[PDB]
């Protein structure tokens, strides 16, 4: 597709060789594409550069330090808030496979252990229905003018 | 879904669908850009592949997952759920287990059950029974009383336990005697006490064997455990008329 | 091995004695593991084939049944007649050694006083109703099955005899040993033998 | 006798004398690692051999080269303890010197600029402990040795079953250490084939054609040529008289005016002898004879210049006429003899599709890389990088030696890749075996199964880390810059660090050490596994390899192997067994020169052994070394019978060399059935260490060597006298002789205290020597968990009686007197680590704070200002340990709740309680708290208080050591200055530091003093250099994972008593779960009134034929008996001589034993110490197969005034009346295995549910539910339980609505279920509808 | 053979449980099969009472009511 575009914008009359002119346009559509569909969770272009850049600074300091650089070391090389690195590193991870088999090599997969947190407990579901019943007994005990006015507020 | 440490996890479908979606849109685009036949056929061929991989990865080159070497699981593979194949079998509420020991005092129809286990099991029965007898104000109130293990709840527990039997199961369940019902006798300890005559059917020793326990919630089930699964009814074997409840 | 372990356990077993004792043991253990795994695979296949099989009819009323005799192998009986008939319902009324006097009528269930009545008389052959014989479509007739239960009576409607049948067969399967558990597997699988005989 | 021995000598039985003792049990692990990490100046395996293999790395003809110099290991960042405390790895950094050379273009090998780049860092490699463990992430871990097929060539059969004809085919496999496989196999029709790896089958001449062999030359290789001549007219044959063996004559074979064999008579050994003596070399033959005889080389008509016949093409009568009129005097046929020299290569050539060298190369490329277009460069380069490139293929010497040995060569070392000859000869062999001569080797045999361990396995992983870095360097030298870059820019430590870390971390052969027992440790290290990389999987093999092989004898244990699904794939190593230099198992033997048994040891391979005739250990020989009997039982070649006196070439080293260490610790083994032995040997390992170390009265004699070699115990480095003892440390004033000239020396040994083990038990040490005791080199200074005074003590001895007690010992269940639970003797201590993690979430950060919502003062009162529980605080289930809070605002409450917020007017929280609290049920004492904060993040109050206490503590130990060391140096000086210049009173009147200022007359004493001064200041300097480092480690911010702000780890020590449900067992494979704890009174008691501690069922003895457990009970009775007699004399305080006489009587009992004893031992100070140590019972050793006989036991019973029966009359404590019959009583060593009921019990009402499948799941302490499978479903189906089944897998599981509607009814008091559909199906529906399938729910 | 015998089943649901699921499912689909239930396993999966035992009492009632008035 990057080729399909070099052909339209081409001008042979400029005496430019088609074999290198297209090389720019093909290489442009490829690397722009990786930026959009290679990730499960899409991140913007400036974010990918930032990331690649940090693996370059890490390379330099890897044997330079003898071990490896501290999270706030690379931070200094970089013009940015330097703490942002923690945020960058976290988003840049890419999801792990839910069907990744866990230990014992059993059909026991990762997802099987992710518990549901959005759900409401049964022990709780009861107390709520019970709070309805209890506030009613209390409201009906009051005077009718007082109950209707409370239920409105 | 999110995890801890800010890590993320996803089902392999999302990867696969993404491939369909991407190749489908790349093709939609080439139709207006008026691409040469070689490319659209190539794209039409790729779209066939992504779809085939979504539905049943395996009848082709079998696409592998993101970075991970292992191949991704397609819809057809989630329909099975047993890689011969795995037996089971689902996980159940109101259920417990532990090491089994002896218990010569028992009658045929009863079993020994730890105090602690019993409590946590019948919890909801107990909660209602307290507030039905006016010991607790509300449910939240009972919740705490049983948390404190107040002396009065031990009395209440003996009540929800009276005519309510439990079921006991041993490792491989070969014949229907693998599961049998018992009236629970309350025990201090953490060990399940089993009747010596019933060991035979279960194939149980006390060399460290373990058994699970299940509570029959609904009423029909209570009776189904009193009329059919109750230890006393299964006195003879169904494989051959001879009795299985045999002095060991 | 020609020279056997001459010593016993009150005695001490020496090195070559134990070393040789070993193989027998190790094979044994492995052997039980496998025989445990294979007994279940059978039952699984067994319950698959039965499963849906339930006592539906009360009585299909057929007279067709199989013929029961004691097994009698070689010299003397390997399993007596009484056991094979006990608890089965009769296909047609059998008679004493001299006829005109029927001891047991058409479809009576043969129990303990009856068997003792068929043992008091020299009776040696009985035609009995069977599930294989039973006409009943989609199910088994109550009468054709028999009685056996943990209860001493005739089988009740709606019990899944199929499942219970399966269970019964593969459960003691662990104890078993051409022959053994694999032979059993071959019989049910209806396998043609290597060198068959034509009739 | 040595200083620790002198305290308590165990009486040893058994005649046989130990000629060779037990070698350092953990040798295999510690020797292996050493070779990998050792600086070797040759090609022997190691990091050096690793570098030498992949280096140099030269650019694609770019003539820029990077070369290896040497490596180095810097000292670790943290020590072993810091590593475990912090929670990281113990490793040394790898600094390697590399040289980059740039070459001139164009000069013949002239270098432009070379940079000898300083040692670049290419990762850290973890290090091995003195015990052979690796700390991986603060956890001790073990790398199990692997047992695989040895590299080289091996020939197999696969008889009968292949095609069911019966025939048997023959395969040959060439398996290298690294590289592709090459298989040669016969088809049913006798044609030869080949397959690289396991790929498609191809005809075997194609590979020769690929090596540049024409049809003519291949036929020239394998077959012998037969020469035909046409002298005068029509035929004549060159004859070799032997050729005609196994053939019947077809024509009249007459020669030299004489007839030897008439037409139709079989040429036999007679016709061959006659022609041989006569010297018959040419005989006349008929034209018709060469109608089938195949021609070897091509033949052409000179005149026409056309081909008459091609090589390997059958001759016809018309064809014969054609090459004869074209004037051809000779013909080369093949010698095709059906039985002896089969024409298999000749018939394969006919199957062969290819014709030349390229044609072959192409075909092989097309198999290996199918579908893709084959080029010429490709096909040639592919074939060369399969078997001939040093990079892609290496047989290794182990393999090279084995390969040459199987082809029967003179060499033992050659190349790493295959020569043309190697491939050819292998074929030539496989063909002999089909023809006859030759036997195939079996896999199971231990000369063909090799053994690999840690060091080599890792050297293999480091090679893989290099081959992938090699890729980066080549890729970089490609775009090459000049003298700007350096070998540092291009070498990336991460893939190197990643790969080594994976191996030690996640690996099948690496797992957490079995640390619940010192046998558990030592046996784990000695584990063998057929599993893992380069090894078979459980499902692939195959009972033949699982089973016990004859070559196992004395190399592996026949019994210690798991009951599980991998029986015989594991196994434990034999005691005396070692690893051969090439890597094979060899067991030691005694040399029998002529008729005398030398005391020289010879180690023998599985194959060396096969030849010689070896005498049993169980033999009788006296005097010089002569066999008592003329006929002695011996094993020779795989079988064993009776043999001649002067005939044996060797004899077994010991009674115990056939078993493993864990097996050698079962007394009276001989009397147990192998089946039950196997289980006990497995069960001993699972024993938890008791509260008080007992020691067995009934032992075997290893118990000590086992405890010493495992580092649980603390042993003497040098010998001297104890300067200070303390629950904390032990200091030894070294003896001058053992000492070093300079730097004096006083060894200080620091004891390990109350710390956690891998199996959450308690690993703790204790000082066994008391102040001012003389110690020898190699004596126990301290004991470890489950070790008593040097001996292994996994359990405790109990007074036991065998009889049925009203069914409380029904199946295997055990009955125990409260007296055991009172004495706290089977009590065992457990330690737990519980961490609170403070992370960063999107809603904000988590706070570790004392201020928590909805909590009573009383709850919070257990926490400090920060919110972290106090050290020493006794906690129970539910109590908050670390107070944590997770940010969560804008709740959005219901109107009923909103009403409640106006009434009681409580302020709502923007925070959730996420505090760590004691798991439900467990209850112990907090014993330590550790905080780890992210670097840069501010330390809280508690965090710092801890840093302060540590620094103080660090400075104290540091200084105290230096102080004792100062005195040790200055004391050495006072003695050196007095020997030539004595001023005994004059010396100590001046300040100790001003002594260094005194010289001495011309002597080496002036040099010694110089040495002590020098060592004095190196100490001063090191103390300061250590205090700096120690200080830094305390202050520095621990590196935490992403998201996590800080972590609080609480260590909880729970004391678990012993209750019903707990599992217990003896050494002879007797399982048992304690059934009921009983009162002291009810116990069966004997006439004296002394009750039994444990009542056992006697029915578990006839069935489970473990009879040795009975002898344990009788010899145990006799044992304790001797102690009671001594305790009696001790109490009456008789006298030194009276006690001496009886004791000396005891150590002599049994007759002709190897024990030996006094009187030499000092009547007082010495004898009384032993006496006291025996009063608990007299420790006795029963060697494995050299045990104590019934008689000896009965006599030891007689000496304790006890019955010979071993049976006593007993009375029930309940009725007071006698039990009819006498019951066996005595003492049996019993264990507590960690299967405690406390851990096992579980229960759940309602709880948490999984995200995908709405199915019970446990997390918040509250465990998941039980699994109700198909099998159990069948059970309910079998009963009529239709409702029991419905509620079971609907409302009690997948039914997201019904589950709550039930819970709601139950509390309301309604036993009704409203079923509805399970999610499990409901999901299926959506899943298949998302295929193109429409599934619907029909009808009303 | 039981293994072959078990293969024939009216209830495609019960079929998919043990046989090859793709195959069962493909074939049922083309055909437009209708599982009427009436069998043990198939009801368990779908989650209603078993057509035997206690449930036998109810299932017998549902069956006559079906295709009736
Ligand atoms: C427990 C238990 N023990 O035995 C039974 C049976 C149970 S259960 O009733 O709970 N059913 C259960 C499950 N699934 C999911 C897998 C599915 N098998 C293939 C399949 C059948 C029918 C179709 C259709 F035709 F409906 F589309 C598709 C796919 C069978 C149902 C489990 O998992 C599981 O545990
Ligand atoms: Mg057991
Ligand atoms: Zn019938």
């Amino acid at each position: 597709i990057g080729l399909m575009k070099a052909v339209d914008k081409f001008e042979y009359r400029r005496g430019y060789k088609f074999s290198t002119y297209a090389t720019w346009w093909i290489r442009q559509a490829i690397t722009r594409s990786i930026a959009d569909q290679a990730r499960t969770i899409r991140i913007p272009v400036h974010m990918i550069e930032t990331i690649n850049k940090l693996n370059r600074i890490s390379r330099q300091m890897l044997q330079e330090m003898g071990r490896e650089p501290t999270p706030e070391e690379l931070a200094e090389r970089m013009l940015m808030p330097e703490d942002k690195i923690r945020k960058v590193l976290k988003i840049a991870k890419e999801p792990i496979s839910m069907e990744t088999p866990i230990g014992d090599d059993e059909d026991s997969h990762l997802g099987d252990f992710i518990e549901d947190t959005t759900l409401e407990l049964p022990l709780d579901s009861a107390t709520t229905e019970s709070l309805r019943a209890a506030t009613h007994d209390v409201l009906a005990g009051l005077t009718a003018r007082e109950a209707k006015v409370l239920r409105m507020r | 879904v999110p995890l801890d440490g800010g890590r993320f996890a996803t089902s392999d479908l999302n990867d696969l669908y993404r491939r369909v979606i991407n190749r489908n849109n790349r093709l939609k685009r080439l139709l207006d850009l008026a691409a040469p036949d070689i490319i659209v056929r190539n794209e039409k061929r790729m779209l066939q592949e992504a779809v085939d991989a979504l539905l049943d990865n395996g009848r082709r080159g079998r696409a592998i997952t993101g970075s991970n070497k292992r191949p991704l699981k397609s819809l057809a593979d989630m329909i099975k759920g047993k890689q011969r194949q795995n037996l089971l079998g689902k996980r159940v509420d109101y259920s417990g287990r532990s090491v089994i020991t002896v218990g010569p005092y028992l009658r045929l129809h009863q079993c020994g059950l730890p105090k602690k286990m019993a409590l946590e099991l019948f919890k909801p029965f107990i909660y209602g029974k307290l507030e039905l007898r006016g010991l607790a104000t509300t449910i939240k109130a009972a919740k705490k009383m049983v948390e404190r293990e107040e002396a009065v709840v031990w009395d209440i527990l003996d009540e929800v336990i009276r005519e309510h039997p439990v079921l006991l199961n041993r490792a491989p369940t070969l014949h229907r005697l693998g599961i049998q019902a018992f009236e629970p006798v309350l025990i201090e300890g953490k060990a399940i006490q089993l009747h010596p005559l019933v060991c035979a059917a279960y194939n149980a020793d006390f060399d460290g064997d373990q058994m699970a326990v299940h509570v029959p919630l609904t009423l029909e089930a209570q009776l189904e455990a009193r009329a059919l699964m109750m230890s006393t009814n299964n006195i003879l074997s169904p494989a051959n008329g001879e009795p299985i409840i045999v002095p060991s | 091995i020609e020279t056997p372990i001459t010593a016993n356990f009150r005695e001490g077993l020496n090195v070559l004695q134990y070393f040789i004792s070993t193989h027998g043991a190790r094979k044994g253990l492995a052997d039980t593991a496998l025989k445990t795994a294979n007994s279940g695979y059978l039952t699984r296949r067994l319950v698959d084939v039965a499963q849906d099989l339930v006592v539906t009819e009360d009585d299909c009323g057929t007279h067709e049944g199989i013929m029961m005799t004691p097994v009698i192998e070689g010299g003397d009986v390997k399993e007596p007649l009484r056991d094979r008939v006990l608890g089965r319902v009769t296909a047609e009324d059998v008679l004493k050694p001299g006829t005109a006097d029927i001891l047991v009528p058409r479809n009576t269930l043969l129990h303990e006083q009856w068997c003792d009545l068929l043992e008091e008389n020299s009776v040696d052959a009985v035609k009995v109703r069977s599930v294989v014989s039973c006409d009943t479509d989609f199910g088994v007739c109550a009468h054709c099955y028999g009685r056996d239960l943990a209860r001493g009576h005739i089988i009740n409607k709606g019990e899944a005899i199929g499942v219970i049948a399966a269970q019964s067969i593969g459960e003691p399967g662990t104890q078993l040993t051409t022959g053994g558990l694999p032979r059993v597997a071959d019989l049910f699988e209806a396998r043609r033998p290597k060198e068959p005989a034509i009739l | 006798y040595s200083y620790t021995e002198k305290k308590r000598i165990r009486k040893d039985f058994g005649k046989r004398p130990q000629v060779l003792d037990v070698p350092y049990l953990l040798s295999i692990q510690l020797d292996s690692f050493q070779k990998f990490i050792e600086q070797d100046p040759e090609g022997q395996y190691g990091l050096e051999a690793a570098f030498r293999s992949v280096f140099p790395i030269q650019s694609y003809s770019g003539n820029s080269e990077l070369q290896y110099v040497s490596y180095r290991l810097g000292e670790p960042v943290f020590d072993v303890q810091e590593c475990q405390i912090r929670g990281v790895t113990y490793s040394a950094p790898l600094r390697v010197k590399l040289r980059l050379v740039i070459y001139e273009r164009e000069a013949p090998e002239g270098t432009v600029k070379d940079i000898k780049e300083q040692e670049v860092y290419m990762g850290e490699i973890p290090l091995m402990t003195d015990n052979g463990t690796f700390v991986i992430n603060g956890t001790e871990r073990v790398i199990v040795s692997q047992l695989h097929r040895s590299p080289g060539v091996f020939f197999d059969s696969d008889k009968g079953k292949t095609h069911s004809s019966g025939k048997v085919l023959y395969n040959a496999r060439i398996i290298p250490y690294r590289g592709s496989w090459l298989d040669f196999e016969f088809d049913p029709k006798d044609n030869l084939f080949v397959r690289i790896d396991r790929r498609r089958k191809l005809p075997a001449t194609i590979i020769l054609r690929a090596l540049n062999y024409t049809t003519e030359q291949i036929l020239d290789l394998f077959f012998e040529k037969v020469i035909f001549e046409i002298r005068d007219n029509k035929l004549q044959m060159e004859l070799v008289p032997e050729r005609l063996r196994g053939e019947t004559a077809s024509f009249d074979i007459e020669a030299n005016g004489k007839v030897y064999v008439e037409k139709g008579r079989r040429i036999t050994a007679r016709h061959i002898r006659q022609l041989e003596k006569d010297d018959v070399k040419l005989i006349e033959v008929p034209v018709e004879y060469i109608a089938g005889k195949v021609v070897a080389k091509d033949y052409i008509d000179e005149s026409t210049g056309e081909l008459i016949c091609a090589a390997n093409m059958e001759l016809s009568l018309d064809l014969l006429a054609k090459l004869s009129q074209s004037g051809h005097k000779r013909i080369e046929t093949l010698f095709t003899n059906d039985l002896d020299h089969g024409p298999y290569i000749s018939e394969t050539l006919r199957v062969d599709p290819t014709n030349d060298r390229l044609s072959a190369l192409v075909e092989i490329y097309r198999m290996m890389r199918p579908g893709e277009p084959p080029t010429r460069e490709a096909a040639e380069s592919l074939f060369e990088n399969l078997f001939f490139s040093e990079d892609r293929y290496d047989l290794s010497a182990v393999g090279r030696m084995k390969f040459n040995r199987s082809l029967l060569r003179e060499e033992i070392e050659g190349s790493g890749i295959l020569s043309k000859d190697d491939i050819i000869d292998v074929m030539k062999k496989l063909i002999d075996i089909r023809n006859g001569k030759g036997e195939v080797d079996d896999i199971d045999h231990l000369g063909n199964r090799r053994i690999r361990s840690v060091g080599e396995m890792a050297e293999n992983q480091f090679r893989v880390g290099l081959v992938r870095v090699e890729r980066a360097v080549k890729e970089r030298l490609s775009l090459g810059d000049l003298d700007t870059l350096m070998p540092q820019d291009m070498i990336n430590a991460k893939p190197i660090s990643a790969a080594v870390k994976e191996f030690f971390g996640s690996s099948q052969l690496s797992q957490f050490m079995d640390q619940n027992n010192p046998l558990s440790e030592i046996t784990h290290k000695r584990r063998i596994s057929a599993l893992g990389p380069g090894g078979l999987t459980r499902e692939r093999a195959g009972f033949e390899v699982r089973d016990v092989h004859p070559t196992h004898y004395g190399r592996v244990c026949p019994i210690e192997t798991p009951e599980g699904p991998n029986i015989g794939l594991i196994n434990s190593l034999s005691v005396y067994a070692q690893t051969n230099e090439y890597g094979f198992l060899e067991t030691p033997y005694r040399k029998v020169t002529d008729g005398v048994v030398t005391d020289e040891i010879h180690y023998l391979s599985a194959i060396e052994e096969g030849n010689y005739v070896i005498a049993q250990a169980n033999s009788n020989l006296d005097e010089e070394g002569h066999f008592v009997e003329d006929l002695v039982t011996c094993r020779s070649k795989g079988e064993s019978s009776l043999f001649s006196r002067d005939q044996v070439d060797y004899m077994d080293v010991s009674t115990q060399q056939v078993v493993s260490v864990g097996a050698s610790l079962i007394p009276f083994l001989e009397h147990d059935d192998a089946n039950r032995a196997l289980m006990g040997a497995n069960m001993q390992r699972q024993a938890v260490p008791t509260l008080r170390a007992d020691k067995p009265l009934v032992g075997t004699g290893m118990e000590r060597a086992v405890a010493v070699d495992s580092g649980v115990t603390a042993v003497a480095k040098r010998g001297g006298v104890v300067q200070y003892v303390d629950a904390s440390r032990i200091v030894i004033k070294v003896n001058e002789d053992e000492m070093y000239p300079g730097e004096a020396g006083i060894d200080i040994y620091n004891l390990t205290k109350y710390t956690r083990s891998n199996q959450n038990t308690c690993i703790n040490q204790m000082p066994c020597v008391s102040l001012g005791e003389p110690v020898e080199r190699g004596d126990v200074l301290a004991d470890g968990p489950s070790t008593d005074l040097g001996e292994l003590a996994l359990g405790q001895n109990m007074r036991v009686a065998f009889m049925p007690w009203n069914g409380y010992n029904f199946e295997d269940s055990i009955l125990v007197s409260e007296r055991v639970v009172q004495e706290d003797r089977f009590t065992t201590i457990h330690i737990q680590e519980l961490a609170c993690v403070s992370r960063d979430t999107k809603l904000g950060p988590e706070e570790i704070t004392a201020d928590i919502p909805n909590v009573g003062e009383a709850a919070l009162s257990k926490l400090d200002e920060s919110g972290i529980v106090y050290i020493g605080a006794e906690v129970t289930g539910g109590d908050i340990l670390v107070g944590k809070v997770t940010p969560k605002g804008e709740t959005q409450l219901t109107p009923e709740e909103k009403l409640l917020r106006a009434i009681f007017g409580e302020k709502a929280s923007d925070v959730k309680d996420s505090s760590l609290r004691v798991p439900n049920g467990v209850s112990g004492t907090v014993i330590d708290v550790q905080v780890f904060t992210r670097d840069g993040v501010e330390k809280d109050k508690r965090a710092l208080e801890i840093e302060e206490m540590q620094l103080k503590q660090a400075k104290k130990d540091l200084s105290e050591e230096l102080q004792i060391l100062e005195a040790g140096l200055f004391s050495r000086i006072r003695a050196v200055l007095v020997a030539g210049g004595v001023e005994a009173e004059k010396l100590d009147k001046l300040p100790r530091d001003r002594w260094l200022e005194l010289g001495l007359t011309d002597e080496e004493k002036q040099n010694q003093l110089e040495q002590l001064a020098e060592q004095y200041d190196e100490l001063k300097h090191e103390f300061e250099k250590k205090l700096e480092a120690k200080r830094r480690k305390i202050t520095q911010g621990d590196d935490l994972a992403p998201g996590v702000l800080k972590i609080v780890k609480v260590y909880l020590a729970v004391k678990r008593r012993i209750q019903p449900g707990d599992k217990m067992a003896g050494r002879h494979g007797n399982k048992g779960v304690i059934s009921k704890i009983n009162p002291i009174e009810d116990m069966p008691y004997d006439e004296n009134g002394t009750p039994v501690d444990i009542v056992l069922n006697p029915l578990g003895v006839p069935s489970r034929m473990n009879i040795g457990q009975i002898l344990e009970t009788h010899l145990g009775m006799a044992a304790k008996g001797i102690g009671d007699k001594i305790n009696a004399m001790l109490k009456q305080q008789q006298e030194v001589a009276k006690l001496r006489e009886f004791i000396q009587r005891a150590y002599d009992l049994g007759a002709d034993v190897r024990q030996k004893v006094d009187l030499s031992t000092f009547s007082d100070e010495e004898v009384m110490r032993l006496a006291e140590n025996l009063r608990k019972g007299m420790p006795i050793a029963t060697p494995v197969f050299d045990g104590a006989k019934e008689a000896e036991i009965k006599e030891l019973l007689k000496l304790g005034d006890l019955p010979t029966s071993g049976q006593i009359r007993l009375y029930d404590g309940r009725t007071g009346e006698q039990f009819e019959r006498p019951v066996t009583v005595g003492y049996m060593y019993m264990l507590k295995l960690n299967h405690l009921v406390d851990d096992k019990m579980h229960a759940r009402s309602t709880g948490s549910y999984s995200l995908v499948t709405q199915q019970p799941l446990g997390g918040k302490a509250q465990f998941g539910g039980q699994r109700f499978g198909e099998m159990e479903v069948w059970a309910l189906e079998a009963y009529g339980a239709a409702y029991t089944l419905q509620e079971m897998l609907t409302v009690k599981s997948d039914d997201v609505n019904g589950r709550t509607k039930m819970y709601k009814n139950i509390v309301d008091g309604n036993h009704q279920m409203e079923p509805g559909m399970p999610e499990s199906f409901n999901v299926l529906l959506k899943e298949i509808r998302s295929l193109g399938i429409n599934i619907e729910l029909e009808d009303e | 053979g039981i293994t072959k015998a078990s293969l024939a089943t009216e209830s495609f649901i019960s079929a998919a449980s043990f046989q090859e699921t793709t195959r069962v499912l493909t074939e049922a689909a083309v055909a437009g099969k209708r599982d009427e239930l009436r069998g043990l396993k198939e009801n368990v999966i779908v989650g209603r009472l078993i057509p035997a035992g206690t449930g036998y009492a109810y299932h017998q009632d549902r069956m006559r009511r079906r295709a009736a008035g």
